[PDB]
């Protein structure tokens, strides 16, 4: 608890990009786009990976609302 | 002492004794350098040509670039107006790697796939030999041209840092020395002119 | 060739020393320095050169010829120390070998001042700050030359040079110290010549060989012209002072070693072609300075060479000597011989 | 009504000033408060000490020197300089402040000259105390050592020496005492601050035992010759305690004397440190006025100073207004001090900037200051520089991040132009519109490449159609059911031959764009030669180069577009190779393997002989017209211009392969970064997969922002700069001229001026 201001923006900005990017990638997992799952490789199930990518978007959202109020104190 | 000369003398003695022994048996034609050229795959010669071409061109470019760049950085401490002027001496060393790129793009359009039947035909062996020697011709010429243009660029940077009126008279020598890579380019395009693909 | 592997370490050093070289004073700038009336005019005129803002933050009334030569020498010394810090390998060694020749002069000066019972701090200044060697002020103790050598000089880089100096074994006076110092500088020049012959590359090798040849020849002629003072010197005890390098050793240091009068030295130098233009005319020291500056000018035509450091060092020292002479002639109102500076550029 | 002067330079005037002596000092302030006159040096060939107004420089820079001594004394005994923020009663609207008049300058001179020696003796008084603080304090350290420091077989010396010389001490004393030394040392932990020098000097104590009298003088001279401070310490414990009690109440007395000796000095420095900057600004302005009056002719028959200066034409109505306001402030009668002069000198350049065209002008002026009334190269650079950036940086999302980074700097312009930053944020802020245009054009280019985060889009229907059925693992092909409207088709995404199409695609893109850029920049030479009334330069240089490079390299571009326009499978003809026929146009003329258009066996030979005959038609007309109106210098310079213009056609059009180059490599590195980090975390069901994709997206975003936007944007940015400095401005940009840089008043920034002197 020395300063903790120059590292607040580095996590709020990171989380602000992360929520939007993983949200749109999870929406593209859900509706089968045939470019994220359209080959014999990495995913097979479809919305079963959309599940955990929306979970990671929620975890980024709570990162964002935690660190976004610590920068508010300055 | 002198381990490299000991290696060279040992290789020389072993080669002389081996060839003299293959005479000694009466089997001097078992060292058959021509049958090695038939029975070796032509794609090896073609890909060594392309790779050694672009590699030696880039090595000559880098050599010239740091020779003129060290002297231009050193001479620009007192006179910092030499950098944007003698940028052209680094342009002249960078176009060497672009000549190597052009040769690699021309030669890589001839790397098709041949049949097991008539694999070692006359045209395929001709194509391998032509691509190999044309690639190393243009690559070694690009190496030497990059070295020479870099040396003249360092000397031109020092002379222009003396006063501004000298770089027009020394840049002419860089114009002389930069045509040699273009000579290597032309003759490398002409050696592989009649070579077909691999069919 | 020479331009191939040189720049890898020495290209920046060579470019910076050429940039230092472009600030050497030419003839018109010395004429403009000659036309100054007072000493503040000399300060303002030097301000528009490579020197400029060097006597800034001094004074307008504490300006003295000695202060001007102090600061003009300190600028030289800081530039040399920068170039010596930016080097490695053989160039670092070469610049240490440049330093050792001033270390020898500091040894001789400290011993000579110790004989006459002067102060440590008086001899510690005017003692040429480039040849320092940390254990230098300890030379003011224990007058006997052995009790210098077995205590402090063995750990200095001047240790392999006293291989001749232990012949006389008594307390020192002003002629013994000069015999010692001449033996030092002889062994020194031959060490540095055999260094250049084996490690320095070729276009710098020939230039450093001819510059060291001229250094040896100048000191040989000076010892031959100073040894005919009031003493008796065996030619065996004088030929151990003339270096075995130069263009007048194979046979012309022999007639210098066997010579009694001034005409003997004139007949000794009469067959060497570059010489015997010197003794039949005026200031005999200005001929050595002029020929040194012409050789140093000829050293700046080779580009991939570290002879440029030595040539620029000697040229900048001559430049400081010229500005000191002009400042003396201005400050003392002695304008009759002001044009006796030596300018080659 | 002022001309814009962004296409060309601004029109200049040379004006001769007839300034009387009694108002000359006052008039140069008014000439300096308007910053639009560049004075030329009329007193050339006159030595720097022989000029007029030299003692008025010596007095003023003596005052400057004493202010530098003061500010050096302010850094010691840390006191912040006040830096009076109102840099607006000298700048700003009105453009008129009354200069301080004579007695104020004499007050500055005598105030500083009185203040200097006072500060010198106050500083010298408080430094005789520190040099006797130091030895008493280190002697107090010597007096507390116990007995183990004083017990090993007066019979010893004791001192404090720096840590760098302890090994030298013991080496010498081992070689001097022959091996009977009992040297011993203990360290002083804190550094001991020096006054005679400024090194912090880690020191330690020592003690050396021996017996006799010529031995102790020997060890003593050897020790203090290496700058050691020797002392006298009693052998018994009680004498050491008496000495430690004696040094206290002497050293505490020195503590009491040090205060209220180093206090009045400090209060004087608190008085000086406020209102020093205003003194410094006034003296620098007063010195600049005489530096401008130094270059004017002095008359003796009448007291008139004659000065010349360059000026743009739209301010001759500003000169008369401001000088009329000056001669209305003080009551005189002077006869028309302004006269426009007709000259043959070279005027300055002066392009106008207005906050959007300023950064690109600073870009183009870094290479060279253009000739007077030459076409500015900073006007097409505004859009041709970020687009040639954008071809190499063809991504949607990376250009989107670059626009966000640019709008973080553009949306607060007023907050940032009042701060002190340093050399990196400066290049960030002065080129914010460059970064904005680069990001927007990179959005357009990355849309046309069909590439966002190394993925495709699928926003239209495709032009390719997959077959009806296939087994899992069959290599199939698509059937070309139309064309795709804007961009590359998204049916090229995996496809295992995407590079085979994309390389031959974007190489031809780069060659076409490079040729259009070169042939557009070449017409500025025609627009120059038509403006300077230089009709021999057209017929001698424009037509030969135009015919020579169009008939070789624009024919190649026409053949590329024509090969695109023709359907070769439906016509049943073999598609030729354009690289092969470009080589065989020069290296085997007349022979054609595959035909492109019907009568091309003769067009190759005609273009070859036209490009041939442009070689002796160049290098001949421009010198031999000078002959019949050769010289050697025009002839050799024209031979150099011919051997340099040719062989730069080939080299410069080969140099536009970098647009293909960096585009291909940016796409490949971004694709490997997508498939290397975040692609791993897509088959990891469980609670471990949540943290796995969290950490791997953090790593992926950090890499795609660090190595892939910042470190490949700087490269392609200075590649778009090389393509304009070398390949584009070697065709119209003539070169050397003198920049404008008028005489104006500025803030001076004291600590820069102290580093400028020292």
């Amino acid at each position: 608890p020395v300063v903790s201001t120059g590292k607040a923006w580095c996590c709020t900005v990171l989380s602000a990009f992360g929520v939007v990017i993983l949200s749109v990638i999870a929406h593209l997992f859900n509706t089968n786009h045939e470019s994220f799952v359209g080959s014999i490789n990495d995913p097979e199930d479809g919305p079963a990976v959309a599940h955990t990518v929306y979970l990671a978007a929620l975890v980024y959202l709570v990162f964002f609302v935690f660190c976004g109020f610590q920068v508010y104190l300055a | 002492f002198s381990f490299s000369h000991f290696l060279y003398y040992l290789v020389l003695i072993v080669v002389i004794v081996y060839g003299l022994y293959k005479l000694f048996t009466g089997h001097g034609s078992d060292i058959n350098f021509g049958k090695f050229l038939l029975r070796t795959s032509p794609y090896m010669w073609a890909n060594l040509g392309i790779a050694l071409c672009v590699g030696l061109s880039v090595v000559g470019a880098a050599w010239g670039i740091f020779i003129t760049g060290s002297s231009m950085i050193g001479a620009g401490v007192r006179a910092p107006r030499i950098t944007t002027k003698n940028l052209i001496s680094i342009i002249f060393c960078e176009v060497v790697a672009i000549y190597g790129l052009i040769i690699a793009i021309v030669f890589s359009s001839k790397l098709t796939v041949a049949t097991a039947e008539n694999m070692y035909s006359k045209s395929n062996l001709y194509t391998g030999y032509s691509l190999f020697w044309a690639g190393i011709t243009v690559g070694a010429s690009n190496l030497i041209c990059g070295i020479a243009v870099g040396i003249t660029g360092a000397t031109a940077a020092i002379s222009d840092a003396a006063d501004s009126a000298l770089f027009v008279k020394i840049l002419v020598i860089e114009i002389f020395g930069s045509i040699l890579g273009l000579l290597g380019l032309i003759v490398g395009l002409l050696m592989a002119g009649k070579a077909s693909e691999f069919q | 060739m020479e331009g191939v592997y040189f720049n890898i370490d020495n290209g920046f050093i060579e470019g910076v020393v050429r940039g230092y070289r472009n600030g050497l004073l030419s003839n018109n700038q010395y004429i403009n320095l000659t036309q100054c009336d007072t000493l503040e005019d000399l300060k303002l005129q030097l301000s528009s050169t490579d020197y400029g803002n060097f006597l800034s933050s001094v004074s307008s009334e504490s300006l003295t010829t000695s202060l001007i030569q102090e600061y003009a020498s300190s600028k030289l010394y800081h530039e040399f120390n920068y170039i010596r810090d930016q080097s490695s390998g053989s160039t670092r060694k070469f610049m240490d070998y440049i330093t050792y020749g001033y270390m020898i002069d500091n040894v001789a000066l400290m011993i000579t001042g110790t004989i006459h019972d002067r102060d440590k701090g008086e001899i510690l200044q005017r003692c040429h700050p480039l040849g320092w060697f940390d254990t230098l002020p300890t030379l003011s103790v224990a007058t006997d030359l052995e009790s210098l050598y077995e205590t402090v000089l063995v750990d200095t880089p001047l240790a392999p040079y006293f291989k001749n100096c232990f012949d006389t074994a008594e307390e020192l006076d002003d002629m013994n110290i000069e015999i010692i110092r001449n033996k030092l500088y002889k062994a020194y020049l031959e060490d540095f010549y055999n260094f250049v012959t084996e490690e320095i590359p070729e276009p710098a090798k020939e230039c450093m060989q001819t510059l060291l040849g001229f250094e040896a020849d100048r000191r040989s002629i000076n010892i031959a012209l100073n040894s005919l003072q009031s003493s008796d010197i065996d030619p065996d005890l004088k030929s151990d002072l003339l270096p075995n390098i130069g263009k007048l050793y194979p046979l012309a240091t022999f007639h210098l070693a066997q010579a009694q009068d001034f005409e003997g030295v004139r007949a000794a130098l009469a067959n060497v072609y570059e010489y015997r233009g010197f003794l039949e005319t005026g200031n005999l020291e200005d001929h050595f300075y002029q020929l040194e500056m012409e050789l140093c000018r000829d050293a700046f035509t080779q580009q991939f060479a570290i002879s440029t450091v030595w040539a620029w060092m000697k040229s900048k020292e001559q430049e400081v000597r010229n500005i000191t002479w002009i400042a003396e002639c201005i400050a003392q109102n002695q304008r009759e011989r002001i044009n006796n500076y030596i300018s080659v550029y | 009504e002022k001309e814009e002067a962004i296409f060309r330079s601004a029109e200049m005037a040379l004006v001769q000033f007839y300034i009387p002596q009694e108002i000359s000092r006052d008039s140069a302030y008014t000439l300096g408060q308007l910053g639009l006159v560049q004075f030329r040096d009329l007193n050339s060939k006159v030595r720097a000490f022989q000029r007029t107004f030299v003692n008025e420089i010596r007095r003023l820079d003596n005052v400057e020197r004493q202010y530098r001594y003061f500010y050096s004394l302010l850094k010691k005994h840390d006191i912040k300089l006040y830096e009076g923020d109102t840099d607006k009663y000298l700048d700003g609207s009105g453009e008129l402040y009354v200069p301080p008049s004579g007695s104020v300058i004499d007050d500055y001179v005598r105030n500083a000259s009185y203040l200097e020696e006072r500060l010198i003796q106050m500083e010298d008084a408080t430094d005789q105390i520190e040099v006797q603080k130091n030895d008493l304090e280190q002697y107090r350290f010597i007096l507390q050592s116990g007995d183990e420091f004083f017990l090993k077989g007066v019979n010893y010396v004791t001192g404090v020496i720096a840590r760098d010389k302890v090994a030298t001490l013991e080496q010498i004393l081992w070689r001097v005492l022959r091996g009977n030394l009992f040297f011993k040392t203990v360290e002083i932990e804190q550094p001991v601050y020096d006054v005679k020098t400024r090194e912090y000097k880690h020191k330690n104590a020592f003690i050396v035992f021996s017996h006799g009298d010529l031995i102790i003088k020997r060890i003593r001279k050897i020790a203090e010759s290496l700058d050691a401070n020797l002392y006298d310490v009693d052998s018994s414990n009680e004498g050491r305690s008496q000495q430690l009690a004696k040094v206290n109440k002497n050293l505490s007395d020195l503590y009491t004397v040090l205060k209220t000796t180093s206090t009045t000095l400090e209060s004087e420095l608190y008085a000086i440190a406020k209102e020093l900057d205003s003194w410094f600004q006034d003296v620098t302005r007063e010195k600049a006025i005489f530096e401008i009056l130094n270059k004017s002719n002095y008359d003796t028959n009448r007291k008139i100073l004659i000065a010349e200066g360059w000026i743009p034409r739209d301010e001759l109505a500003t000169l008369q207004a401001r000088l009329g306001e000056m001669i209305a402030r003080l009551g005189i009668d002077v006869p028309s001090i302004i006269q426009v002069l007709d000259t043959n000198h070279t005027p300055p350049t002066f392009h106008r900037t207005n906050k959007f065209t300023a950064g690109f002008q600073s870009i183009c002026d870094c290479y060279g200051i253009a000739q007077y009334r030459e076409i500015n190269a900073g006007l097409p650079t505004i859009v041709t520089f970020p687009f040639m950036f954008a071809i190499m940086f063809g991504d949607m999302g990376h250009g989107f991040l670059m626009t966000l980074a640019a709008l973080s700097l553009v949306l607060n312009e007023k907050k940032i132009n009042k701060m002190k930053r340093g050399e990196i944020f400066d290049m960030a802020f002065t080129g914010r519109y460059i970064i904005l245009l680069m990001g927007v054009f990179s959005m357009y280019t990355g849309f046309l490449y069909n590439d966002i985060f190394s993925k495709t889009m699928t926003i239209f229907k495709s032009g390719w159609k997959w077959p009806d059925h296939w087994k899992k693992g069959e290599s199939i092909t698509a059937t070309s059911v139309g064309t795709y409207p804007i961009g590359l088709d998204w049916a090229w995404h995996g496809t295992e031959n995407a590079l085979l199409f994309s390389n031959s695609y974007k190489m031809k893109l780069s060659i076409l764009m490079g040729f259009i850029h070169m042939t557009y920049s070449y017409f500025f030479s025609l627009a120059n030669h038509l403006y300077f009334n230089s009709m021999i330069d057209i017929i001698g240089n424009f037509i030969p180069g135009l015919l020579f490079m169009q008939g070789i390299f624009g024919y190649l571009s026409v053949c590329i577009v024509y090969k695109w326009a023709v359907d070769w499978v439906k016509d049943g003809k073999p598609a030729p190779g354009l690289l092969n026929m470009l080589i065989n146009m020069f290296l085997s003329p007349g022979t054609i393997d595959d035909e492109l258009y019907p009568h091309q066996a003769k067009v190759q030979v005609f273009l070859l002989l036209m490009a041939l005959v442009c070689i002796p038609w160049l290098l001949l007309v421009k010198p031999l017209h000078f002959k019949f109106t050769d010289f050697g210098d025009i002839m050799i310079h024209q031979v150099i211009h011919t051997i340099e213009f040719c062989l730069n056609c080939v080299s410069h059009t080969a140099s536009y392969l970098r647009l293909w180059a960096l585009s291909l490599a940016h796409a490949q590195l971004s694709s490997v970064l997508w498939t290397m980090t975040i692609q791993i975390a897509f088959g990891f069901r469980g609670f471990v997969g949540v943290f796995m994709t969290v950490a791997l997206f953090a790593m992926w975003f950090a890499l795609t922002c660090a190595v892939l936007v910042l470190m490949e944007g700087t490269s392609a940015m200075l590649h778009s700069l090389r393509l304009h400095w070398v390949e584009s401005m070697s065709k119209f940009f003539v070169g050397e001229g003198l920049p404008y840089e008028p005489f104006a008043f500025e803030y001076k920034d004291m600590e820069v001026a102290v580093a400028s002197a020292s």
